[PDB]
DNA sequence: GCTCCTCTAGACTCGACCGC
DNA sequence: GCGGTCGAGTCTAGAGGAGCT
């Protein structure tokens, strides 16, 4: 209700109000995500990629095209594509199990609509299939709860497939009800055996000293629906997005106008060099009350609101307001970068 | 006609069975007794109410040895305890060779014959053994060394982890490292020494039983909790000379006297590393041998004394059997521990994050000075410190660079202003006063964003969560501890007044605090009004916050989600150390029997272990077993982390766990004592009549009637009635009613307690029987004749500690009931070749690990043993009959795991899915007597 | 020619070696990139972001859906729809720009190509000036990473409508191939998509209002990867550190294996947590010849190689080799991370 | 009819250096 | 020379046990 107005004015997702219906967003066909929503999705992708691929010695990226020829229709699931590269990526891991792939892309779900997909097609020996599945569920639920303000809304459900294969589905308790945002299915050897006929000696992995056919496992996660879940969870109008997820970190406004403009430009260059994305606030031509400007910033979920006042030419002290706190501090302009990187690097 | 009826119209035992137990003929009922019972019943209005007779039962009970039931038991107990009392007598008299001056260093057992000569052996090869085993607690749980004595020589055992210095050994245990060994093993607190024996953990029972000198001591000259506390504080006072504490030194002083026992001052086995124990071997071994000899002397001075205070052999034959408790687990135990610990950590992190969010969202009240209106955060510090000081076209290629370097140098020259900054940086001067303390200093290497130093125990967390007691905001004062304000920087009494309207008598309207517009009632501490609570998050307040009295006030999500997290993790916090440290020995598949290794439910990749509880077979003056981990009142609550541990005790494949719960055994024991004392027939006491003809479904039993009378929950009324039976006075009931209902005052609680205890009454002839058997010169149990503790006999402690003894009568009667059940079950198992063994005796429950093919025969045997036990109680009390209703089990459980019901799915935050979804445990069968007879054809034998 | 063997064997591209067709590579209908190729494309996209959208004040991210039963012709039409929407992100102050990294569709019938399209809603007066500005900046950016910036070439071409256009090129060994193109399309597309209603078409450029003449700058990141790969190519692929997918490789010498593995794991975690991509070469039980190991690491464009041996247990000195100078040196553990960061930043 | 020990965490205090 | 933190030190309150390690 009220959230979609905030998510529209602050350009999280654009389009006319008639287009922003829950059915449109959930189905996968919607007009598009605005720049701040794009940056939130980028931050979510970065955090997922870190926690999944970066701090792992056996996880590799993969590339699946948006099209699927043969039996001509666009793609609907990324897992069906990641399985094709399995035999190719075994050379990198010298056939050492367990190992898996990863990819973040756009998959089109017929309703035509598309969803930003995240995949963790993960291969384990059959001996530890149940243990690896349980560990990955315990890890992915923790990952989803990590950035969330209300972990209890995120949940886990155990399910069995038509063949009785053990699997788990994650949900976010949206205001209207639970919605699937991740599915961990122990597909077994069915998909790989079907895709790769003939001798199955090509698929063998070095489970210790035993060569055994891998037991796949897909952790498909919808990043568009996950981003919408975080935008509903975050929600005085504020969006308490996790400091590692907020799209814009600092709103470098400006308080002699030319000298302050030069200082703001220097600081803007300084912060951007260290990865702290900035929102230029020294380009407006409309004076506004600080309360109104702040309430404009809070909807954007800006971690800090730097203000390079006139006095900074004398002693170099700049105002700094934090979203969550609501209290402002006067920190020396030389120590700004270290404090910001320390605050957003704890994770 | 199988139907029978006593003159009180209670359906007695079926004629087909009564003749097989109490014999034919019987005795005619006395007219005077019948008239008195009828008048007593119609006095309470219970006379004339009809109950539909239960379907009569016909069975072929096995032949009863001896002339009657009492002689039958005695014969059973004698034939069970003879081969172990023979070894006990062989060990009581012995010419033990002198202790070896120097002990050997080889592995395994070594034999020290005459004059200290060392000889290596593989097994002690002796029936009797006084046994003590020491473990290096720092290294792990594997036994380090053990010293044992037999009537022929001395023995010692040194493990591989002490003899041989090698790389790290496997953390997971196995029978390959434990102590190799009819037999009898005597020790002090032998349960500890029991768990380190290799052959104990094998599923098939090795015929060896353990005698604990501490159990004998607690049976002979034990002390109650109050008496123990008085004895410890000091050291009508003669009982100190005859009783002592459970410490081996104190017991040795009491039963032997003389030089004090040698106690190690360095405590290498508890604290020192493996090197220290290796170096001090010749001293620790002598200490262990001295402890062994002290235990031997206490055993010599106890065993002849013990058998003269428990003359009936059933008591000893059961005590030998209650010491072989066996809890089989599987690979689900390790996963249970992991999942529980991980969930506990995640819930703690979520609670910490919710507290941090509550702190962050509270700083906003500084703006506009609205914090003066918040009922909770007004008292904090909110002052701030000052930061004291000591279109134009595209730019060409050169213009961009010159503008960038101009901006850079304009910024760079501001670095020179570092002089004005103080050398020691300030710590967040723009944030309020209370918020600075919670934030770690920027200089600190362990800095974490936000108020990282916030925790439950602090004086500000009960303020951020806006905790409300009965809707009243909490408040802390230094001189009075934590309390709450009742409405009616200046404290915003107006906001507190408004808050309570949306949502009085207490622990005292303290006016020495003077919070304006309010009265500061303290929180009711568990130690009385004289003490002051330091934390409203204490374990004593869990029922209060689960009752809805202690809420998080104004809804803000984080508030409650925290409080509920604290309620959810209220159990695992206290028991994670104990449950995670349980000694599990994973049996290798080469030691598993063919029944388990050749069953469809067997898993080739699973590990089946066996947790042997360190139960004290006589853990109190009342001789009931004591074990804090297992033998406690607990269940898989829907909102409790890690509460499904009992559901994790899963029988191995091919085996099932045929157990049953006795229905109100303590109540019915009280009722049978009362009716035996009053008129000599069942139901002659109104309490007995309501215990027999009462219906839980119809709400006629004592619990439901009391709950209706005093208007409290049935769970409160259960504890109330069990306390009332245990001899608790009026003041105890007043305290219980005050704790259960805060609104009730002292006068109302006193009046209600007195009225409830005024009910000659419905139970007077029961209390008179209990007192007349506790004020006697030698209080003995009315069934097996077990004697009371020497620290309680009226000769020694006249006039005081009566309540302990009146409770002891009922509790030791229940223990006698349990011993009779164990003896009868063992006899049935041995005679009819029912392949099974004892598993656990949690409270009144009795579980047996029986083979799968004999689950129904085991159920029939359990029903028969219950019938025989109740008949034996009636026989000893002098009734020679038994009502049909209590003549059998209501339902005998046959399930794959320990569980209060065979229908519980055990949904806990640890395993939200349930038992069947993940662990694969299906539901069990609850069989009444008729289904058991239909399935078994009525005959135990195959 | 032999470069394509290196890319596939070292997992830059994907597919069989027999289907490595140049036209498929240059037309977007190739089977897909490998893991290292995916990371190289991500590095390029990140550098393009830092150079076009990060260090600017009026450039913002947008995205448009692939479909519209046929997909989108170009990424431009989404920006033309955001024109009304994004005219509030810059507070209506013309000019303003939009940039995007997204898949365009080229029937070689379906094909996938990701374009770095940049649109600039400049006023009619300064359209040529900003066209030259973007041309110069794009040529600078494409020449910055190049080992030989002379191969990159530009040109000026006239279209049928009299709108000047600039076409960039790379001097591939077979010939000159287009990698970027610029067009001064004008206001025809915006007027056609929004006939009439001049209130939306005009923005505050100066004090007056005006309808901007769009400028289209479109460079193929997928083809820029090929251009830079051919720029690099003993066997060696020297690359700028801002583009190389994986930068440092860890190894183990002689025994004992356990403590060497522990120290290598600690070093790997230390390097990762500081944002340096590391190849976990210490997990392999069998260490091959140092020459072939270093050759393999060189073929992955790995900047530095670390060989932790038993000497590190005695004094801590390790072996550090740079591919550019193939000279070894000794350094303690605590200095390796600082040296890696300094080498990455300085270039 | 109701306390002993040890062990851990939170809170207030005084004495002491040091930067202004 | 004088105020502003900073670190022992003690007090209080709670929590584990009343064995044996
Ligand atoms: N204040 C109390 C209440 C109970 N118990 C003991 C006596 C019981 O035998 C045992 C088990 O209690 P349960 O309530 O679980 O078993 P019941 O059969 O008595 O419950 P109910 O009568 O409601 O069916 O706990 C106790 O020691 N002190
Ligand atoms: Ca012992
Ligand atoms: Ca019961």
């Amino acid at each position: 209700e009220a959230l979609l107005e905030i998510c529209q004015r602050r350009h999280f997702l654009s389009g006319s109000k008639q287009q922003l219906s829950r059915d449109s967003l959930l189905s996968g066909c919607h007009p598009g995500f605005g720049p701040l929503g794009v940056e939130l999705r980028k931050n979510l992708a970065a955090e997922w990629w870190t926690s999944v691929v970066v701090f792992r010695e056996q996880v590799f990226p993969v590339d699946a095209l948006h099209h699927k020829p043969g039996p001509g229709k666009l793609r609907e699931n990324l897992l069906h594509g990641a399985l094709e590269h399995y035999v190719n990526c075994l050379d990198l891991v010298n056939k050492r199990l367990p190992y898996g792939l990863a990819q973040i892309g756009v998959c089109f779900h017929p309703v035509i609509g598309e969803k930003t997909e995240a995949s963790l097609v993960w291969f384990t020996p059959p001996r530890t299939s149940n243990q690896w599945l349980d560990f990955w569920l315990r890890h992915r639920l923790q990952w989803w709860r990590k950035f969330a303000m209300s972990p209890s809304n995120f949940s886990s459900s155990d399910c069995q497939d038509e063949e009785g294969r053990k699997g788990n589905k994650l949900y976010y308790n949206f205001p209207w009800g639970k919605e699937l945002i991740e599915t961990l299915w122990n597909l077994g050897d069915h998909e790989l055996l079907h895709m790769y006929p003939g001798n199955v000696s090509k698929l063998h992995g070095r489970d210790g000293r035993k060569n055994v056919v891998p037991c796949v496992l897909s952790v498909n996660g919808d990043l568009d629906r996950g981003m919408l879940a975080y935008l509903y969870d975050s929600f005085r109008k504020v969006l308490k997005l996790h400091p590692c997820l907020a799209p814009i970190k600092v709103a470098l406004d400006v308080g002699p106008t030319l000298e302050l403009r030069q200082v703001c430009q220097g600081l803007f260059n300084e912060l951007l060099e260290n990865g702290i994305s900035v929102w230029p606030g020294y380009l407006e031509t409309m004076q506004s009350s600080l309360e109104q400007l702040y309430s404009k910033y809070d909807e954007m979920s800006i971690l800090f609101t730097v203000l390079v006042t006139e006095t900074t030419l004398e002693n170099g002290l700049i105002h700094l307001r934090s979203r969550d706190t609501t209290m402002k501090e006067m920190m020396h302009i030389s120590k700004l970068k270290d404090f910001l990187i320390k605050y957003i690097s704890s994770a | 006609g199988q139907l029978r009826l006593n003159p009180l119209l209670i359906q007695m035992l079926s004629r087909g069975l009564h003749e097989q137990i109490f014999g034919c003929g019987g005795e005619m009922p006395d007219e005077a007794a019948v008239q008195r019972s009828v008048e007593h019943l119609q006095k309470h209005g219970l006379w004339g109410q009809p109950a539909t007779p239960l379907p009569d039962v016909e069975l072929r009970l096995p032949r009863l040895f001896g002339g009657n039931l009492d002689q039958h038991f005695r014969l059973l107990a004698q034939k069970q305890s003879l081969p172990y009392l023979e070894a006990a007598a062989s060990l009581l008299e012995a010419q033990l060779p002198p202790e070896p001056k120097s002990w050997a260093w080889a592995e395994g057992w070594t034999r020290y014959g005459p004059e200290g000569e060392a000889e290596p052996v593989a097994i002690p090869e002796e029936r009797a053994l006084v046994f003590d085993v020491e473990v290096c607690l720092a290294e792990g749980t594997c036994p380090t060394l053990a010293v044992a004595i037999s009537p022929s020589a001395w023995y010692s055992w040194c493990s591989r982890r002490l003899v041989e210095e090698r790389y790290s050994w496997t953390s997971q245990l196995s029978p390959a490292d434990l102590i190799p060994l009819e037999q009898l093993v005597v020790g002090h607190n032998v349960s500890f020494d029991r768990a380190h024996i290799r052959e104990q953990y094998l599923i098939q029972d090795s015929r060896m039983r353990f005698l604990d000198t501490m159990s004998m001591h607690m049976a002979i000259s034990g002390l109650s909790s109050f008496q123990r506390s008085l004895w410890m504080g000091a050291k009508s006072w003669d009982w100190m000379d005859i009783s002592s504490a459970n410490n081996l030194a104190d017991v040795h002083n009491l039963y032997v006297g003389g030089p004090p026992l040698e106690k190690e001052p360095r405590e290498l086995f508890v604290k020192g590393s493996m090197r220290d124990i290796r170096e001090n071997f010749q001293d620790l071994m002598q200490y262990c041998a001295r402890d062994v000899w002290a235990t031997f002397e206490v055993f010599q001075q106890q065993l002849p004394l013990f058998l003269e205070r428990c003359p009936h052999p059933v008591t000893l034959a059961g005590m030998l059997e209650m010491g072989v408790s066996y809890l089989p687990v599987n690979q689900n135990w390790e996963r249970y521990l992991t999942e529980a610990q991980n969930t506990y950590e995640e819930l703690q992190r979520e609670m910490k994050k919710s507290l941090m969010d509550l702190a962050n969202d509270a700083c906003q009240l500084l703006s506009g000075e609205r914090y003066k209106e918040d009922p909770w955060l007004w008292d904090l510090e909110w002052d701030l410190q000052e930061f004291k000081q000591k279109d134009p076209g595209p730019p060409s290629e050169e213009e961009e660079l010159q503008r960038s370097v101009t901006a850079h140098n304009r910024l760079q020259q501001l670095r020179s202003t570092t002089d004005l900054l103080p050398k020691r940086p300030q710590h967040l001067p723009g944030h309020p006063g209370w918020y600075r303390k919670l934030c770690p200093r920027l200089d600190d290497p362990a800095w974490a964003p936000g108020p990282s130093l916030l925790s439950l125990q602090m004086r500000v967390t009960p303020k951020l969560m806006a905790l409300t007691w009965d809707g009243f905001p909490l408040h802390y004062s230094d001189s009075h501890g934590w309390g709450y304000l009742v409405p009616g920087v200046t404290c915003p009494y107006r906001a507190i007044e408004s808050l309570y309207r949306k949502h009085h008598h207490g622990n005292g309207p303290y006016n020495d605090v003077n919070i304006p517009g309010c009265w500061f009632f303290k929180l009711p501490h568990k130690d009385g009004n004289n003490y002051n609570v330091g934390s409203p998050f204490a374990k004593d307040f869990l029922p209060k916050m689960e009752d809805g009295t202690l809420q998080a006030g104004p809804g803000g999500a984080s508030g409650p989600r925290a409080l509920e997290i604290n309620k959810m993790i209220s159990f695992w916090r206290n028991a994670h150390k104990r449950i995670s440290s349980q000694m599990v020995v994973w049996l290798p598949r080469s030691a598993l029997p063919r029944v388990v290794t050749r069953h469809p439910s067997f898993d080739e990749e699973g590990h089946y272990g066996a947790i042997l509880p360190q139960v004290v077979t006589a853990g109190t003056i009342t001789r009931r077993a004591v074990e804090p981990t297992w033998l406690t009142a607990s269940n898989a609550r829907p909102d409790r982390v890690g509460s499904e541990l009992k559901a994790m005790v899963q029988a191995p494949p091919g085996y099932v766990l045929v157990g049953a719960d006795v229905d109100s055994q303590e109540l019915w024991i009280a009722a049978v004592l009362g009716d035996a004392h009053f008129a000599g027939m069942h139901g002659c006491t109104a309490f007995g009549w309501m215990t027999l003809q009462g219906r839980k479904s119809r709400g006629t039993d004592l619990h439901s009637k009391t709950a209706a009378t005093v208007g409290i929950s049935r769970e409160h009324a259960k504890i109330f009635n069990y306390g009332r039976i245990y001899g608790a006075g009026q003041s105890f009931a007043e305290r219980l009613l005050m704790q259960f209902n805060h609104r009730l005052t002292r006068q109302e609680a006193a009046e209600k307690a007195q009225q409830m205890y005024a009910v000659g009454g419905t139970e007077s002839e029961m209390f008179n029987k209990l007192e007349s058997i506790a004020m006697s010169d030698t209080p003995r149990t009315p069934v097996l004749g077990c004697c009371i503790s020497r620290a309680l006999e009226p000769s020694v402690v006249q006039g005081e500690f009566i309540t302990s003894r009146v409770n002891w009568v009922v509790q030791s009667s229940a223990v006698d009931y349990l011993h009779l059940m164990l003896v009868a079950m063992k006899w049935l198992f041995e005679e009819f070749a029912i392949d099974g063994r004892f598993c656990i005796s949690i409270h009144d429950e009795v579980r047996y690990l029986v083979r799968e093919e004999d689950r129904y025969r085991a159920a029939l045997a359990l029903q028969i043993t219950n019938l025989l036990t109740r008949c034996m109680f009636a026989y000893k009390l002098g009734l020679n009959d038994l009502p049909q209703s209590v003549a059998f089990f209501s339902a005998v459980d046959i399930d794959q795991c320990l569980r209060k019901e065979v229908t519980m799915d055990c949904k806990t935050p640890s395993n939200p899915t349930g038992m069947e979804r993940r662990y694969g445990i299906p539901q069990g069968e609850a069989l009444d007597i008729y289904q058991i007879i239909e399935l078994t054809k009525g005959s135990l034998e195959k």
